[PDB]
């Protein structure tokens, strides 16, 4: 008879009507519209909150927790520019799109400040305490994971916690400034303008605040992972290159623009609003001359990136062979011979000059996150705060050897935040007297192993196939398929449910069961996209260069599969010796315009992100819990003012005595009140029932509250007494 | 201590963390026995810290806060001191106005009314006052 949540192809769910029970599937018909009907599957249909204006400041706090109701709650929320919102200790962002008023100050900085989680609204601000808090407290080292797709928000909630920490924490000074300072620099190497993101990250990063003992801030340290190669020299139809090649070209002083010859970027071939190209280049080198880069370090990079621009301009002109060679220290007929010879055809002479470009550019990021390292380094340290910004599970039309190292990323991702989140469940039950929590996810280690086990995974299988005398896409394939036959997380593409997968050949793609859903991998370019050595030639040529910089740029197979196995590796490691917490960035549309929430591409954002498996890690014995000081603050208004005037913890133990709740229906915890399935929802019920009633219930529970009242006074004094004694007992 | 008394000094534990997480510290310690006419020195509550302060970080939950109260004569002295908290001019009864101040400074929020309905529901032979023998009965109930 009550309405329910039921699935909506562009809303995600809608509110209707249960009209028909059946076997697999329920009849709906929607409350808009009478006379439509529609069926959905059982466990695709959840029970709504009774008020549907209400909003929560933790999703633990609804009725009835599940998909549908955390979707409606955050909608609310975000309607009313509260982009934060908890599930316990997670704390999920949705992207606003524009500047909200007062969220970020330096005053509002000032008052989460020592706060616990829950004594203030949900805001990034009190993610990053909590973690520095725990660092103190605890003596142990603190991760914040931020998760997302791209333009969900990730980079700026980063950004947040780092000027959270630094303006709250910091030292006075001057480390402070270089830290806030590191992340706006590499962005100019490393982020680009994209369809998702106008200044979307083009690489993966953890950022280290390390401590020393007295927990005050000694340095910090930048890892890099994963930045995209491709984008060196070609870009889709509506994007651009990296930052740094525009904002060079826009705002050099015409001494700097005639020593590198620049033009406007319509000139350069790796190269052909709302970006302020000339601007973002005045506050880059406000940055530089920040973190201590002089002027000579600074035309050293410029002088790179302008060398890699003239390689572009090489078709198979003259003038750019000549600017290239000159900026990059090489001979001009060494540079041609190498382009030019193994005779090289067309498309292959073009590979060679894309394949220097990029090793160039690669190389430079190195070099520019190891500089920013070594502005606030450090002989030692006692602990660091760390916070993991990488992108999540995304849909692509076409998936490739990129999107193949990200996913992979992600399931290792996955089970971390699986394992931390089943041990909080875990950790909670037993600390508030509930004995043992039976809750369990099912382990993504299969999917893993697929992918990294030595000799047998995809990984090994395809530098085996690097090493061969003839290596080949296709052959890489079918040793997948051969080796993997019978593994459940893998496919063949014309097993597919999509017609445009099952047109993809055996040796041409295979399907991966991931974490998030199948994703449909095209495999052609693998192997040539899994080797970043230079050849033979050109790397010759470039280390014998005349400039002293581009030699140390780099002072034959190179795995960028297992590089990245290596690193994610220390990664996890690094993660599994601190204490975690978990930020859900949310796009909200895809369109970058404010006030505007499509439901279906929220709701499958919230499944990609692991919010689905870890709201069934939350649906234990007793779903529901709210804390004492909470259930006060919801259902005070509902009682006489006698009532009222407690002391939260007494509140609820009064409220429980003269309701008269079982005791196995509701479990009265050390700092919470746990209720079983739907007896939250009885117990909201109940109170906003007869207010004359309620009366009555209290009035006949006085003797016992009155003796409660005395008794922990007396007790109180009694307690002081003997702690007073102790003193003097311990005295003499 | 027995099951009943340490359910009672749970209670009590409450006014001392009264943000309800279970946890303790030095300025919770030092402000509630302030609260109740007692003045101990910083060394002297970080001194009583250690001996149940295994993790140095200053903090205490409650099993830890009962240890750290335990120590032939010496139970009844305490309870007599206990009253004499309550009963600040020292004439053998708890009036309605001695009851609040104690109330109060704990932290407690209740009206005149609530506070003349604890003293006679105290109140055994009904002379509007708390007497030693009614306190100790109100204590054991
Ligand atoms: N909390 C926020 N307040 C204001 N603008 C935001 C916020 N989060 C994201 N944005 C906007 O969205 C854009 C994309 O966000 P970004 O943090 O780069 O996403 P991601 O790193 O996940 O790709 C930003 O450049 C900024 O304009
Ligand atoms: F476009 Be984002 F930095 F994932
Ligand atoms: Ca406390
Ligand atoms: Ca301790
Ligand atoms: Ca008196
Ligand atoms: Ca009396
Ligand atoms: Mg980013």
């Amino acid at each position: 008879g009550k309405p329910v949540w039921a699935p909506h192809p562009t809303d995600g769910f809608q509110v209707g009507n249960i009209v028909d029970i059946g076997p697999d599937s329920l009849t709906i018909e929607p409350l808009n519209q009478k006379g439509k009907t529609f069926l959905a599957l059982i466990n695709q249909v959840f029970p709504a909150e009774e008020d549907s204006k209400k909003d929560v400041e933790d999703n633990c706090s609804l009725m009835y927790l599940n998909e549908a109701t955390l979707l409606h709650n955050i909608k609310v929320r975000y309607s009313k520019d509260r982009i934060y919102t908890y599930v316990a200790n997670i704390l999920i962002a949705v992207n606003p799109y524009f500047d909200i008023p007062k969220i970020y100050s330096s005053e509002t900085i000032k008052s989460y400040q020592g706060k616990s989680l829950g004594t203030m609204p949900p805001h990034v601000f009190a993610i990053a305490d909590k973690a520095f808090r725990d660092m103190k407290v605890l003596k142990l080292s603190q991760s914040i994971i931020v998760s997302g797709e791209s333009g969900a928000g990730k980079t700026e909630n980063t950004k947040f916690v780092l000027r959270y920490l630094t303006e709250s924490y910091g030292t006075g000074q001057d480390i402070d400034d270089r830290i806030v300072e590191a992340n706006p620099l590499l962005e100019a190497f490393g982020n680009a303008k994209t369809v998702r993101n106008n200044n979307s990250s083009r690489f993966g990063k953890f950022v280290e605040i390390h401590f020393n003992e007295k927990s005050s801030v000694v340095g910090g340290f930048v890892s890099h992972y994963l930045l995209e190669k491709s984008r060196i020299c070609v870009q889709g139809k509506e994007e651009r290159n990296y930052h740094i090649f525009y904002r060079l070209c826009a705002g050099a002083s015409e001494d700097i623009r005639e020593r590198l010859h620049l033009s406007s970027p319509d000139n350069f071939r790796y190269l052909n609003p709302l970006l302020d190209d000339h601007g973002d280049f005045i506050r880059m080198c406000t940055a530089m001359k920040k973190i201590g880069l002089d002027d000579e370090e600074k035309l050293d990079l410029f002088r790179v990136v302008a060398g890699v621009l003239h390689l572009g301009n090489i078709d198979f002109s003259t003038q750019a062979l000549e600017y290239c060679a000159e900026l990059l220290g090489l001979d001009q007929d060494d540079l041609r011979v190498s382009l030019t010879t193994r005779p090289l055809k067309v498309e292959q002479a073009n590979n060679a000059r894309d394949a220097l470009a990029k090793t160039v550019y690669s190389h430079l990021f190195d070099h520019v996150v190891n500089r920013v390292n070594q502005c606030f380094p450090f002989e030692t340290s006692s602990y660091f705060i760390g916070v993991l910004d990488i992108a999540g599970f995304e849909y692509f039309e076409h998936n490739s050897f990129e999107q193949f190292c990200i996913n992979y990323c992600n399931e290792k991702l996955q089970q971390f935040f699986n394992e931390r989140i089943l041990k909080e469940e875990q950790e909670l039950y037993q600390k508030e007297g509930l004995g043992v929590n039976e809750v369990h996810y099912v382990d993504n280690q299969d999917c893993i192993d697929l992918i990294e086990a030595r000799l047998v995974g995809i990984l090994d299988i395809l530098d085996e196939e690097n090493r061969l005398p003839q290596p080949s896409d296709q052959h890489f394939t079918s040793a997948v398929h051969q080796k993997h036959k019978d593994h459940f997380r893998l496919s063949i593409p014309r097993k597919s449910k999509l017609a445009i997968h099952r047109n993809i050949r055996d040796d041409e793609g295979f399907i991966i069961r991931h974490f998030a859903g199948a994703v449909c991998y095209e495999t052609t370019q693998f192997v040539e996209k899994n080797n970043d050595a230079l050849h033979m030639s050109l790397e010759s040529l470039i280390c014998e260069s005349r400039d002293k910089f581009i030699r140390e740029l780099f002072e034959s197979f190179i795995s960028v599969g297992n590089k990245f196995k290596t690193q994610l590796n220390l990664l996890l490691d690094k993660l599994r010796s601190t204490g975690a917490s978990f930020i859900r960035c949310i796009k909200p549309n895809l369109k970058m315009t404010s006030h505007h929430f499509e439901g279906a591409q929220i709701l499958s954002q919230l499944q990609c992100s692991g919010m689905v498996s870890v709201l069934d890690l939350m649906q234990g014995g007793f779903p529901s819990r709210a804390s004492f000081h909470e259930l006060y603050n919801m259902y005070k208004k509902y009682m006489p003012d006698k009532l009222a005037r407690l002391d939260p913890r007494l509140f609820c133990k009064a409220l429980f005595k003269a309701l008269g709740l079982n005791e196995i229906d509701y479990k009265f915890g050390l700092t919470k009140v746990f209720f079983r399935p739907g007896k939250f929802a009885e117990f909201d019920q109940i109170m906003k029932s007869d207010p004359d009633h309620l009366a009555e219930l209290v009035k006949r529970v006085n003797h016992w509250l009155i003796c409660s009242r005395w008794k922990k006074v007396q007790w109180c004094s009694l307690s002081v007494i003997k702690l007073k004694n102790k003193i003097k007992y311990r005295a003499e | 201590l027995t099951e009943e008394q340490i359910a009672e000094f749970k209670e009590a534990f409450s006014l001392f963390d009264k943000d309800g997480d279970g946890t303790i510290t030095t300025k919770e310690l030092g402000t509630v026995m302030r609260s109740l006419g007692q003045n101990p020195t910083e060394a002297e509550l970080q001194d009583m810290i250690n001996e149940v302060d295994a993790d140095g970080n200053g903090t205490i939950d409650f099993p830890e806060f009962l240890t750290m109260m335990a120590r032939d004569t010496d139970s009844e002295e305490e309870i007599r001191e206990a009253f004499r908290v309550f009963d600040k001019d020292g004439n053998g009864f708890i009036s309605a106005a001695e009851l609040r101040h104690v109330m109060t400074n704990l932290g407690e929020k209740l009206t005149d009314e609530e506070v003349d309905e604890m003293i006679r529901e105290a109140d055994i032979d009904g002379d509007g006052q708390v007497n030693y023998e009614e306190f100790v009965t109100m204590m054991t109930s």
